[PDB]
């Protein structure tokens, strides 16, 4: 998280 | 038997009259969690699963679904088959199987709006039970939350941290030395937005 | 031929004259019979404390919306129709671990008084602890059955008979039952005006 | 030719199912493929087996001449009626193991023939002596009764060409039979075709 | 029984 | 319950 | 963006009832086996991995591509479509499709479709552990036309084995594809089935 | 209530037949490996939990927001859209999907999806429970498309290990994820692929 | 024989 | 590839 948090991940990963 | 009848017709009639894309940063939605955790059945120390049954209450509220119970002779509530509205996609992020359905799939709508939502679950999410033969016992984490809604679209509350353990199984393998469900807001510095969970922690042994 | 048909032609008009309800309110409570036919105790995991079930659930209420005149439809008294069709009751175990699992097809049976008669034959694994299963005092353990979104002033949940049904019990079942029984629980909170009804399932068994 | 099948299924296609004024007959046959495996610890069993189901609608036939000489044809078991027909013992939902379509000939009948895995309840207790183990699964209607279900076996006794050879179990015997059963409540006959099969240790 | 039997059992039970 | 009854808990917790 | 109106404008474009005595239909058929996963000697079945290669032909589904800004080719949902009811004559499990369901269509009216699939079947594995390893067979055919309405071909007796996981469990000494015909005394019609064919052993 | 009405204006104006030769599509695609859950070797397979990023663009999907009461984006479930093929060539089992499956779409007509998979493959672990540990390699790609309709991609080799679970069974030596282009000498099409290579050892 | 034979089954059996 | 790789073989196989 960011991107082991999947509405953060979908958007910047 | 007149009565009857027009509780049906007024319920139809409500239904009709009331029959939403989801929450946005423009028109945000505040989702209320809770668990009742009703056993801890398995406790895999070879693939470091483990398996719990609970009950997830879900709680929201759209104005697009308010109704003034005297234009449809006192009808307080309805329910309704959780496929036929929107519902709120918060998920583990840590499971291993897909999750299991244990019950219907209905919620309650009041006349104030409240859709309340109350399936129960079976779940296997990593968790290492090394110590679950110990006094002291193990201790496990799972965090819940929206799958594509930051804290802008969703904002996802408790009302208490206290899992509800009244319900919890007297006979499981398993004994609940403590269950905790901690909402946490987080903010990334790559980002702009907040991001919510509610994160489950049990800490647990074998009875 | 003339009477085959007469009675598919009366069928498909009572049908689909039938086919033109919400479920159940405060103000049109529906009264639910609830019985239990116990087919197997099929496995007990003391690893786990899930015991796993067969049996059929017999369910049967009664719709004003589905009465008629036997009389204006050639004398036709009942009609078999998939459960999809019609609202069903949401009766659920509470303590499950696992999803129900069916075992026959499911299809009602309406009848012109407008009872609703439905008899799934089910699997179902529920929290149970099988401690003195090996003993001859046997272990015993307990189920209930309720709506899952109804309360009592909506859904009045009831038997016909505290005995669970017995008579096709498996005889050669690694499990022998020393007792089968069926009871309506009703329970009163303080918070709250409803009355909340569950059919506690408590079967009593050991090996065999 | 092509045109012409289009045109007899658009032709016959709701049927409502039987009813005591419209009874069917449904014949029923069983070939034995496989006895995979039986638990000892559950007493379940576990069979693969085609099961071949006939009936006749009127509702189905036609004359072959009024389209170019079609005999039959064959069609998704989703659409069309299909009876009920459940094994009563089970302890597992059934496993389809082939597609689901049947054949439909000019008098109206139809043929199906899926293939199944079935766990049904079964004590295996003597399958590792000489005698075998005994087993037996009822099948019947699930709503009808003998009245508007006429459910019956077909001539040939139980399939055991097609059983492998080198399956764990060896069948010793297996039947067929229809049962009618009358209770003192009730008027209607009550029918089950049980099939029994007696097995062993290879 | 009647009542073991699935369609008697759905009629008179 | 009442919040481990689900139709008890659906409208009050 | 004109050509997936053209795309869109072919697939619309474009009820097949099957094939009949009067209108028979070739499907060719082929195996690319990628693992022999288990070999469960106490229930005597065999788990596979394997694409399934099919192949037919439907004058219905033939066009210009001269009338379609020179689409060759498309693909589509294999639901969209009638496929063959090939199917193992003798599994133990419902077939697990491991991969989507889409085939190729041509404007020549060809259609092909590769499932990827997992398969139980009934298998003795005694010799799995010896140098001679175990020998096992299951035979693939039409579940309900016969060989006057389905004719079922190969490419080719050789089962495709360029995938094969070499560090399976097992290794493969041999694995065919043949096609069989059987006349019955009671019956007219010829039936066709391929027999996949697997000699293998522990590696 | 301006704003619900704008969203519903806008999904049911937008609500394709696939990428094609002319219309070609790239899609990016990254991993996030969060967990092996299980080695086997008795038949050696693997079982990874992950989540599997997918990016994409159309032409088809593009608005200008101020159109549309300036909304930048909207969710959806990916049922209402097209998605791509992506599938492992060598599971074992199919995929299990561990999460709602819903898209975000932007108004540049980006669409970004990200699902939660169980996936069971092809693996000898031999020497995981070593120092060198064990190595286990799955290629990812389209069904049906080739490097002509699809253009797969990865914004890095490096696989995201920021979430796996520090007390899994098995910790993670390297983990990469590599676009390989080749051409058969048969065919004139590139043929695209990704390869999840995972080396681990037992902790 | 025919009736281990599913598409002769189907016909014949 | 070829027919060990899905794309390719759907069109040459
Ligand atoms: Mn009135």
């Amino acid at each position: 998280g960011c991107c082991s948090t999947p509405p953060c991940a979908v958007l910047y990963c | 038997d007149d009565d009857k009848l027009h509780s049906q017709a007024n319920l139809m009639r409500l239904k009709s009259d009331l029959f939403y894309p989801g929450p946005t940063k423009d028109d945000p939605l505040t989702v209320t969690l809770g668990f009742t955790l009703q056993d801890i059945v398995k406790a895999d120390s070879s693939t470091n699963e483990v398996d719990l049954v609970y009950y997830e209450q879900q709680r929201w509220k759209l104005n697009s679904l308010m109704w003034d119970p005297n234009e449809y002779g006192n009808i307080t509530d309805f329910r309704t088959s959780a496929a036929d509205i929107w519902t709120p996609d918060i998920t583990a992020y840590s499971s291993t199987r897909p999750v299991q359905v244990l019950s219907p799939q209905i919620a309650v709508v009041t006349h104030d709006g409240s859709v309340m939502f109350i399936p129960a679950q079976r779940l296997s999410f990593m968790c290492d039970p090394t110590g679950v033969d110990s006094e002291e016992g193990a201790t496990c984490a799972v965090k819940f939350g929206s799958w594509v809604y930051s804290g802008f679209e969703i904002d996802l509350k408790t009302d208490t941290d206290q899992v509800d353990l009244s319900s919890y199984y007297a006979s499981s393998k398993y004994e609940i030395l403590s269950a905790t469900q901690t909402r946490q807001v987080q903010h990334y510095s790559c980002c702009p937005e907040p991001y919510i969970d509610v994160n489950l922690v049990v800490k647990f042994r074998e009875r």
